[PDB]
RNA sequence: AACCAGAAAGCCACGGCUAACUACGUGCCAGCAGCCGCGGUAAUACGUAGGUGGCAAGCGUUGUCCGGAUUUAUUGGGCGUAAAGCGAGCGCAGGCGGUUUCUUAAGUCUGAUGUGAAAGCCCCCGGCUCAACCGGGGAGGGUCAUUGGAAACUGGGAGAC
RNA sequence: UGAGAGUUUGAUCCUGGCUCAGGACGAACGCUGGCGGCGUGCCUAAUACAUGCAAGUCGAACGCUUCUUUCCUUGGAAAGAGGAGUGGCGGACGGGUGAGUAACACGUGGGUAACCUACCCAUCAGAGGGGGAUAACACUUGGAAACAGGUGCUAAUACCGCAUAACAGUUUAUGCCGCAUGGCAUAAGAGUGAAAGGCGCUUUCGGGUGUCGCUGAUGGAUGGACCCGCGGUGCAUUAGCUAGUUGGUGAGGUAACGGCUCACCAAGGCCACGAUGCAUAGCCGACCUGAGAGGGUGAUCGGCCACACUGGGACUGAGACACGGCCCAGACUCCUACGGGAGGCAGCAGUAGGGAAUCUUCGGCAAUGGACGAAAGUCUGACCGAGCAACGCCGCGUGAGUG
């Protein structure tokens, strides 16, 4: 039966909270990126800029691991110029 | 956590070790990855032989040595020549 | 470099697709309990660069890396072209 | 170091195959049996008894797998009469192919390198008073991968009869 | 290194079936029964399980609280001991069972200019300075229970922001190289963290310093992933099967290539060398037998793979789509105040049933190996031993000289 390793549950109910509100801020901030570009209105650079740090914040306070950040920003200077 | 340490061989109650180097996820008699010298408990004094020329090149990697191996291993020298050439130089 | 791929030696079934061909190598292999030379046949899939292929013409082959859903291999060089 | 021969043997068979025979009773009833076949009054074949023969802290019965089985025969069978040549013919595909010169080297042979985990089988040695058991030291097992050679046969290319 | 006998006939020789002599068993049943050593013991219902134990640990991360003590005795330091909780690490190892699976699942030889890796070693560089919470706690609310809220206060190696860090990734150019795509070295163009922490020390203002921790990059090591040739089973009284199938273009996604998934275009792909379907089985090291080629088998023990009452799903985490973790549906057992909850011995012993048939609800961490911790230590049905059973193998007895 449970024996001590409900220690183990509330741990991961406050990461799967933290978690999911990081990435999401990451996917918003990426979402309003591709709705600046789309339009092509003026101020391009800064949301690009915070695009770009969101990305390097979600790689090394949580995880994606190091990759996706790679490819990310890789198609996202492509999608920029 | 790559390991050397003890290996039995024995009967019902006389024993014989052989050293040998095991990832320490394996069982106790379980897989390994090669068998370096051995070690009889009984017949005092301690009887050992060891290959003593894979054991400085296979701690120069990095393993941690257990207990009585660290005392077996402490008979012949193996750690003062270790830190004799790593440390010393 | 430490070695090279395993290359094969073949001919051409077909190659109606774009890019790609089909290459059949051949040989023989003895009977476990008896001992003749009874022989046998692979298909394998290369695929071409610009088409140039033809149909039923020896070429041969290389290993590359999983290219597309079931086929591997790469051309190297028309060993002999027929007519 | 004292006492005690003292508390310590059963199982199957005995007609041939296959080592070991005789009394009494039953009477083709009862029963026995791997196969052959035994009992209607004289049974070494049934029941007992005695002896014998084979094993032994084991002996028997049942069930399963391999041999004997050349009874799937490549080693290692055959087809007139015993099982066993289609009713006969034409041909795709496939298997097998005349003689010689040159060439290649896929098959074939050979050398070197790595690999066939440990424990099991085998050989030498060591240790429990021997054994069983344990331990140390060697070889084996691929139609294995790489690389270097050989050119009689088979295959591939060029000619010739 | 290869042993043949009976049995067709009034008698013979052939061809031919059937039976006997050999050995092995996770064997059982009958009769009989001394001991010692070494091994083995639910193959049948992956049938349902009562009971007891099988994974916890660090006060040298952090506060809180209880008790016992000389401590100025109405208070006091310090010490010892106990309890609950934030926080780190391990619960993905170690043990169990072969139900599925005819396939890169296994075995063997290869490959990655398509890849990841907590713990352990090596090297370089850092470790600047802020901020807000909250468990416990105290008081209260709703509940038969399982437990769910509210108000107020508190800490950290818990959390969040500012700064600083190209040594990572991209592009350009130069050079060198390769199995197309490409790889390697150098110089330039855009954006990322920390425990700022603990135990002590020589230590005069001072704040230099040892050790164990924290962070970025690069190597070694172990471990995981994917792809390929080759080999291991019956049925033709099972011959056609396939539409994301086959290829291309682009986009997304993955650690990682790829119809892995979408959108568009073209209709391809595999089969008599046995596709597809149907039936059975986990695969090897090995074991029995044989002169050998072979034939049969896969219990112990070693490796791999798959499954945890049945069927779906994800999260945390380096590492499961998780053997004593969560959520949902289903069958089955239990409690209830009827409103609603609890559960999964194919861990060790044992129970009931099936069967021809297979053990004690044992003792202990001394040895070896794990996990946590600086160390002492704590946990360890892994394991070490004891008990049961002529089950197998081996050894020695049931006196002997004379008679």
């Amino acid at each position: 039966n449970i024996e001590s390793a409900i220690k183990r549950v509330r741990t991961s109910a406050n990461a799967n909270a933290k978690n999911s509100s990081q990435t999401n801020a990451m996917r918003t901030a990426i979402k309003k990126f591709e709705e600046a570009v789309a339009a092509g209105a003026d101020n391009v650079d800064a949301l690009y800029n915070e695009a770009v740090k969101a990305v390097d914040m979600a790689a090394t306070k949580g995880l994606i691991h190091k990759n996706k950040a790679n490819r990310d920003k890789i198609r996202l200077s492509k999608l920029a110029k | 956590a790559v390991k050397i340490r003890l290996k039995r061989m024995g009967s019902k109650k006389s024993p014989f070790y052989r050293i040998v180097v095991a990832d320490s996820r394996s069982p106790r008699d379980g897989r390994f990855i090669e068998t370096v010298g051995t070690y009889n408990p009984l017949k005092d004094p301690a009887e050992v032989v060891l290959k003593e020329d894979l054991v400085l090149d296979w701690l120069s990697k990095g393993a941690q040595p257990s207990d009585t191996v660290r005392n077996i291993l402490s008979k012949e020298g193996v750690m003062k020549k270790h830190h004799e050439a790593k440390n010393v130089k | 470099e430490r070695n090279q791929r395993k290359v094969y030696q073949g001919r051409v079934v077909s190659d109606k697709m774009d890019k790609t061909i089909t290459v059949v190598v051949e040989t023989k292999k003895n009977h476990p309990i008896y001992g003749k030379r009874m022989k046998y046949s692979k298909k394998y899939k290369a695929h071409d660069e610009n088409n140039t292929a033809k149909v039923g013409d020896i070429v041969k082959i290389m290993e590359t890396r999983p290219l597309s859903a079931t086929k591997r291999f790469r051309l190297l060089e028309v060993v002999e072209e027929a007519v």
